[PDB]
């Protein structure tokens, strides 16, 4: 299918191609393939994350990354990448809204899931070939509010820093304030703990 | 050593095997037990 | 990763040390050598500095900043426009004409900064190459006056005529070819 | 409608929401789902059709008189985990009945199967076996 | 310097000298168009390869959220205020920590190193 | 005048069936293809089978195997490999001869990506003064080759083992 | 832990 | 004058064409009658410095496609023709490059999810199977 | 089970290894079917001394698959069809413009301008095949095979795909170029990116 609206959204073919003009245009890879090269990158780049964000033609899982240096497009939807969900940030806003968590509240008859949530854009799965490509906020209200100029381009936010630890290292209370090969080790020992 | 103004009597190389080569057996052993030395006692450590 | 800047210098130390010691490696990682200096070198450190320029590696490829092959028929005609100064006062007695000239022509630019660092001449430049290589090239060099330091090279003259009457068809190389081989060759064994 | 200082209670709504949703273990279920949903069928209709005839047999005028007899899976059926008994009834398999009694947690797996003769008698058969 | 293909056989054409009239001259070794040198300039090595990177920025990587971006700097060319400033970003760059800016804005696309 | 607001609107017509089928010659821009010297040309299917797949299996088929042995032979050959292909000139690439032997050679492969949601037509005017458009059947770009001398195989194995060729290798050409 | 002089 | 020979008499002539890419849904109109000899009209409005090319599809068929140019300077085509009676010819060379693009934007993509479902029709799945069979 | 991620192109530098800068690509077919093929294109170092080898430097060299002995690139490239040299280099340098990285493919260039025929380079590559060769026609239709199918199966293992696989194996060098001319960072085997 992403092959497909590539044809649709002005990607000319490799075949097609005249040799001497694909210096100035960026290459479409799709699952490691050179599809072809476009002329307007950022367009394409902008429509196929609108089409994600909808789960339109391009499932959730499937990664854009545009290398803006290298002058190349990269979409991969090979199975095996690893991936995180993390908010959406347009301009310095997040998109999560207080309608949305009042429906997440009443999550029990509303039929409003995390599924919902994906679905209306507010949040997204990214793997690390696009972390390259995206401005994290830590926590939203500090980062995204105006300061001292650090960053006014954040492009996504985290839900919360906690979840990057895992299921043995989540039981571990103030791990912030333990010593890191103690964490380690602790993480160990509460696999062999009796319950 | 050859160079004029560079001290013959205490230019000395870490790489052991030159310095067998150059300056005898004799000058190893004691060349090497300079640089076991180094290596124990850069933490301050002791051996007899 | 935990010794100290105080040594300037890197240095194996550790289990790794140990058992370079232990085995006797033939290649230590990282080979060194402590150098004491006999006097008045040992008190004034410009001295030092003269034996470590004395005691320091350095090639052509150190000091050179841009080589260049070209190809000039006539010595005089001074293809580069920067050259027709002191190539004009060359051959104003020319030496080693008389057997030929060399078409093909290798121009050198030396960086004026790493020539100074290292204390390097021209005229011991030319000397080095001239020994190393014998009669087979011959040497122009600017004065030091001359903003841009260049060293203009030419296949030798009497090779160039071949002095011999079969003259042989292999032609090995030409000239061209055989020139970016005596250029690899100068910048990496010149051994200045 | 922005959320300001209530983040503390709205993330974990959020995170509790994924986790609802999504459990801890779902990366292996949906590689498992993913495997016997697609790709068994996948694999089956990959494979090239089976091709056979019989090497010049009789010894006759031989116009191409061997018949040629082409197989083509297809349509690949899972049936739910199921335990034959001694006397060879099939009977549902409970996971617990196979942790106690040492059985294995399998699922039959079936496969319709063409089969065309081809005897070049101007008249080629495709019988069809459904579910093997 | 640059290489030149011959148009009879589309390959690529070696330095040639000829002997009579010690004209230089390009001439592929499969075919035998010979065509004389205006560059007269065969081989140049750079060996400090002092090249600026301002030719290879693209002016593409303004776009870019992940770059800082000073408004501190104005534009030469239009004198917008944004600027996306990064270093140069590229290995064998010797020891040099310069800023190359790029400013922002759509079409302006120039590059300045202060 | 008229040509500065000129506005021209013609009918399209599209015939279900053509007698000729319609195909597409791509020529690279940089070969410099002219078409004033082409005075005539010969375009044909390869025969490039002949090195690689037929009358290759000249010597050995007809070799002279017969009876119990013929049928062996036969049926040997077979379950060897996988019946070696034949000739089916449909699918094969295309030669272009220009001006005979003397011109320049092409030869165009087909367009190995099929346009499974891609279409192209071909507008020509008429007489009639409605376009008329043609579904593309194939696709091919056309390479040439120099009409040079060319290294006889063995002759450049021997010349590959001397990889240092310190001599210069146009001397070696004119050699040849 | 500490700093580049001491351990990690 | 050989059964090989390719008769080069458009190229002598000149003969100008021009090369469009259109989707998939305008083709199969096309082909669903392909008989009629009409399947729409293509309009060319040009001003003092712009040039504009639309086509419009026939009111039958549908029971505007905006064309938009590209330069051929860097790769020439030309058209050949293989006659059923074995006699190769030219017909033109491509001067022009269009490809023409869908009017609406998002309704367009609901017929376009229409079309990926038809194609994933023939894609099978393994099917669960309740009772086991005997 | 982690693993290295297929379908794309890595470049490494190996100081062991007498080639300067090793890219490597390992290609599988849409995970459909066949092992992962890998196919490494491979720059030689200049430490090699010689009167010719001094003159060339660089030199780039690519281990096809099922291939025993390195092929040098140009030969790969007019064994897929592509003879002329400036084809060669439209497919691997995207602008003629830049000096270095055409100076960087000249050594290769001289290095292969022996063969100038598609069918001898197709030889070439069959008879240094690791499989044996018997005859000249033989070579020629197995070396035919395994670039069709065993080199580069993501991009197209049949169809006429010639100019796909020429374009990918002309990334694939371009990458390597630039990695030499140290314009492209060195890829990082760590990443997690590439870790699938
Ligand atoms: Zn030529
Ligand atoms: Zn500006």
């Amino acid at each position: 299918p992403i092959l497909e609206f590539l044809e649709e959204w002005s990607m000319e073919n490799l075949e097609e191609i005249s040799p001497a003009a694909i210096a100035d245009a960026t290459k479409i890879f799709v699952n490691g393939c050179w599809v072809g090269i476009h002329k307007d990158p950022e367009q394409l780049m902008n429509t196929l994350r609108k089409l994600r964000r909808q789960m339109d033609i391009i499932v959730s899982e499937v990664s854009m990354i545009r290398d803006i240096r290298e002058r190349e497009i990269r979409i991969y939807t090979d199975a095996g990448r690893i991936c995180r969900p993390l908010l959406i940030v347009e301009k310095q806003k997040l998109l999560l809204k207080k309608r949305h968590i009042d429906q997440l509240k009443e999550r029990e008859y509303n039929n409003y899931s995390w599924q919902d949530l994906v679905a209306s854009g507010v949040v997204e799965y990214i793997d690390t070939l696009e972390e390259e490509t995206v401005m994290l906020a830590m926590t939203p209200d500090d980062l995204q509010e105006k300061e001292v100029a650090y960053c006014s381009t954040y492009t996504h936010c985290e839900i919360h820093p906690s979840m990057i630890l895992g299921v043995c290292a989540s039981i571990i209370p103030f791990p912030d304030h333990n010593q890191s090969p103690r964490n380690t080790y602790q993480s160990a020992m509460g696999k062999q703990a009796m319950g | 050593l050859s160079e004029k103004d560079v001290d013959p009597v205490r230019t000395t190389s870490n790489d052991i095997v030159e310095i067998f080569t150059v300056l005898g057996i004799e000058a190893v052993r004691k060349a090497l037990e300079r640089e076991l030395y180094h290596v124990i006692s850069f933490d301050g450590s002791y051996v007899n | 990763f935990h010794y100290a800047g105080v040594s300037a210098k890197n240095v194996t130390l550790g289990v790794p040390r140990l058992k370079e010691l232990i085995n006797i490696s033939k290649k230590p990682k990282t080979p060194s050598l402590t150098v004491f200096l006999l006097g008045q070198s040992a008190r004034d450190a410009e001295r030092a500095k003269d034996i470590l320029c004395r005691l320091e590696h350095t090639t052509l490829r150190k000091v050179t900043a841009n080589t260049a092959i070209y190809y000039d028929p006539n010595p005089q005609s001074t293809v580069v426009a920067e050259d027709q100064e002191w190539v004009n006062v060359y051959y104003e007695m020319p030496d080693f004409d008389v057997a030929r000239i060399s078409p093909w022509l290798l121009r050198v630019e030396l960086d004026r900064k790493h020539m100074t660092d290292r204390k390097l001449t021209m005229e011991q430049i030319a000397e080095k190459i001239n020994a190393g290589f014998g009669d087979d090239l011959n040497c122009i060099f600017n004065d030091d006056n001359a903003e841009k330091l260049v060293l203009r090279i030419r296949i030798m003259n009497s090779d160039e005529n071949k002095m011999q009457e079969e003259e042989e068809v292999v032609d090995k190389m030409d000239d061209d070819v055989f020139l970016r081989c005596i250029e690899s060759n100068m910048l990496t064994d010149m051994t200045l | 409608e922005i959320t300001p200082d209530l983040w503390q209670e709205a993330c974990w709504i959020v995170i509790s929401s994924y986790f609802d949703e999504k459990g801890l273990v779902r990366q292996q279920l949906d590689s498992f789902d993913e495997f016997i949903q697609m790709s068994v069928q996948r694999i089956v209709e990959d494979a090239p059709p089976i091709d056979l005839q019989a090497e010049a047999q009789h010894a006759s005028g031989e116009v191409e008189e061997p018949p040629r007899y082409l197989l083509k899976f297809e349509q690949i059926y899972l049936s739910k985990p199921t335990h034959w008994e001694r006397d060879g009834a099939p009977s549902p398999m409970m996971p617990n009945e196979a942790r106690l009694r040492n059985l294995t947690y399998s699922a039959p797996l079936y496969v319709d199967i063409t089969k065309t003769v081809i005897k070049e008698g101007e008249e080629q058969l495709q019988t069809q076996h459904q579910k093997t | 310097v640059g290489i030149r293909f011959c148009q009879e056989c589309n390959n690529m054409l070696y330095p040639k000298e000829d002997k009579e009239n010690r004209i230089l001259l390009y001439a592929c070794r499969n075919c035998d168009y010979q065509q004389e040198a205006d560059n007269s300039c065969i081989y140049v090595n750079k060996i400090t390869h002092e090249v600026d990177e301002l030719t290879q920025i693209i002016a593409d990587v303004s776009q870019d959220p992940t770059l800082p971006r000073t408004e501190d700097h104005p534009c030469q060319k239009c004198g917008h205020k944004e600027a996306v400033f990064f270093q140069s970003h590229s290995a064998r760059a010797e020891d040099a920590m310069r800023l190359y800016y790029v400013c922002t804005a759509p079409h302006c696309g120039h590059r300045w190193t202060e | 005048g008229p040509s500065s607001q000129n506005v021209t609107e013609y009918v399209v017509r599209v015939p279900k069936n053509t007698t000729k089928k319609y195909n597409i010659m791509a020529f690279n821009a940089a070969d410099k293809v002219n078409f004033a010297t082409w005075n005539q040309a010969r375009l044909e299917r390869d025969l490039s089978n002949k090195k690689i797949y037929q009358e290759e299996e000249m010597p050995e088929s007809g070799a002279g195997s017969e009876f119990n042995r013929k049928l062996r032979e036969e049926a040997r050959r077979k379950k060897y490999g996988i019946v070696l292909k034949e000739f089916r000139p449909e699918d094969q690439p295309w030669l272009l001869r220009v001006n005979g032997k003397s011109g320049r050679k092409f030869k165009g492969i087909k367009k190995g990506g099929v346009t499974e949601n891609t279409s192209y037509y071909i507008f020509t005017q008429c007489p009639d003064g409605a376009f008329e458009a043609f579904p593309v059947h194939n696709w091919y770009n056309f390479t040439p080759l120099a009409r040079h001398r060319t290294l006889t195989a063995e002759e450049a194995e021997e010349e590959w083992e001397r990889r240092n060729k310190v001599l210069n290798h146009f001397s070696i050409m004119q050699q040849r | 832990i500490w700093g580049i002089g001491c351990n990690p | 004058a050989e059964r090989g020979e390719l008769d080069l008499t458009g190229a002598k002539q000149n003969t100008g064409v021009w090369l469009v890419k259109v989707p998939k849904y305008l083709s199969q109109q096309w082909a669903k009658a392909s008989g009629r000899g009409e399947v729409g009209k293509l309009r060319i409005a040009k001003t003092q410095g712009r040039t504009e090319v639309s086509f419009t599809l026939n009111e039958d068929l549908a029971n505007e496609h905006p064309f938009v140019l590209q330069s051929v300077g860097g790769q020439t085509l030309t058209v050949f023709t293989e006659s059923s009676s074995d006699k190769l010819s030219l017909e033109g060379i491509v001067v022009q490059r269009a490809e023409c693009r869908p009017a609406a934007s998002e309704n367009y993509m609901r017929l376009k999810r229409l079309q990926i479902e038809e194609s994933s029709k023939p894609v099978r799945l393994s099917q669960q199977l309740d009772k086991v069979v005997t | 089970q982690e693993k290295m991620a297929t379908n794309t192109v890595y470049v490494f530098a190996k100081k062991d290894s007498k080639y300067a800068y090793t890219g490597e690509c390992r290609s599988c077919l849409e995970n459909s079917s066949r092992p992962t093929s890998t196919i490494w294109v491979s720059m030689l170092a200049r430490g090699g001394q010689g009167a010719k080898k001094s003159a060339i430097g660089q030199r780039i060299v690519a281990t096809l698959p099922y291939i025993k002995q390195e092929v040098p690139i140009i030969i790969v490239f007019r064994a897929l069809g592509f003879v002329s040299d400036r084809d060669i280099l439209e497919h691997i340098i995207y602008d003629f413009e830049d000096p270095e990285m055409m100076e960087m493919v000249k050594p290769s260039l001289d290095e292969a301008f022996v063969i100038q025929e598609q069918n001898v380079a197709l030889n070439f590559i069959g008879s240094r095949g690791a499989k044996p060769g018997v005859t000249k026609e033989k070579r020629i239709k197995y070396a035919k095979e395994v670039l069709q199918k065993e080199m580069l199966p993501h991009v197209g293992v049949s169809d006429f795909c010639e100019t796909k696989k020429a374009y990918f194996l002309g990334y694939m060098v371009h990458r390597l170029l630039l990695a030499a001319l140290g314009r492209r960072e060195l890829d990082d085997r760590d990443h997690y990116g590439n870790k699938r």
